[PDB]
């Protein structure tokens, strides 16, 4: 049902439902992708061709805000906030520093 | 942070719920409930460096 | 709310009770309710601190 779920955008939705009034069918996206204009001939993948088709009705997920993806669909207005970040491993070593005293 | 950037449940291009999504998240925002479920789910370990 | 604006270009800060009587656009920029309070004024180690 909806209870094979779980995590934030899940417990999300059900405040979402609780204030507003609405029963909801959580379907997994087939593509696998989110949203991605092919250069080649212009179309869209993932979720966000699956609120341009009207497949969908919500797209609770963590579809980012970005300027291309607004012109097509609308989003609601932002339930976390973030931005692009470096990830990279702690460095394992330590200065050995000979002249410490 | 490289930019400044942000989620937000998408609606398909004018949908009447995303005047209704969105008084229900600065609804659940004001009341810490979007807090609330943050601190439930990224905490986890709460590693230290301890050493 | 009486149609004698048509942008409110200005710190309005996006809350619920604001959202439901005008429409926002979508952030500009973000930011939290914060304290402000005074530096300690340090330590000034004397030199004769020994
Ligand atoms: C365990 C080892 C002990 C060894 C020696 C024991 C003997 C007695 C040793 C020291 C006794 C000193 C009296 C104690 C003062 C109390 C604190 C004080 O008032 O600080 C004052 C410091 O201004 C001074 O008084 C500096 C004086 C130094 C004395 C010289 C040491 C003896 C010399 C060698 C002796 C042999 C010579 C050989 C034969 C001639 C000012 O107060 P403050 O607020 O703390 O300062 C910060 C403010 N400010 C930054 C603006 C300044
Ligand atoms: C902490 O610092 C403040 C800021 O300097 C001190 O208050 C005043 O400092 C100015 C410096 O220009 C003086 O002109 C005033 O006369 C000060 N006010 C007084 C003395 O009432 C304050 O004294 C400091 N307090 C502590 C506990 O360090
Ligand atoms: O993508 S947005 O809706 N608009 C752009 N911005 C601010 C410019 C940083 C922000 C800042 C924080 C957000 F959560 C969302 C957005």
């Amino acid at each position: 049902g909806n209870d094979r779920f779980e995590g934030y955008c899940i417990d999300l939705l059900r405040e979402l439902s609780t204030i507003l009034g609405f029963t909801y069918e959580i379907r997994l996206v087939e593509d696998g992708k989110y949203g991605a204009q092919d250069d080649v001939n212009g179309q869209w993948n993932g979720m966000v061709r699956e609120l341009i088709d009207h497949k969908a009705d919500l797209a609770v997920a963590p579809l980012a805000i970005t300027y291309v993806r607004e012109k097509v669909i609308d989003f609601s207005k932002p339930f976390m906030t973030l931005g692009i970040s470096i990830l990279y491993r702690k460095p394992n070593g330590t200065n050995p520093g000979v002249f410490s005293f | 942070l490289i930019d400044s950037k942000g989620y937000g449940v998408g609606t398909p291009m004018g949908s009447p719920y995303r005047d209704k999504i969105t008084i229900a998240i600065l609804q659940l925002q004001e009341e810490g409930k979007l807090h609330m479920m943050k601190e439930k789910w990224w905490r986890g370990n709460g590693c230290p460096e301890e050493e």
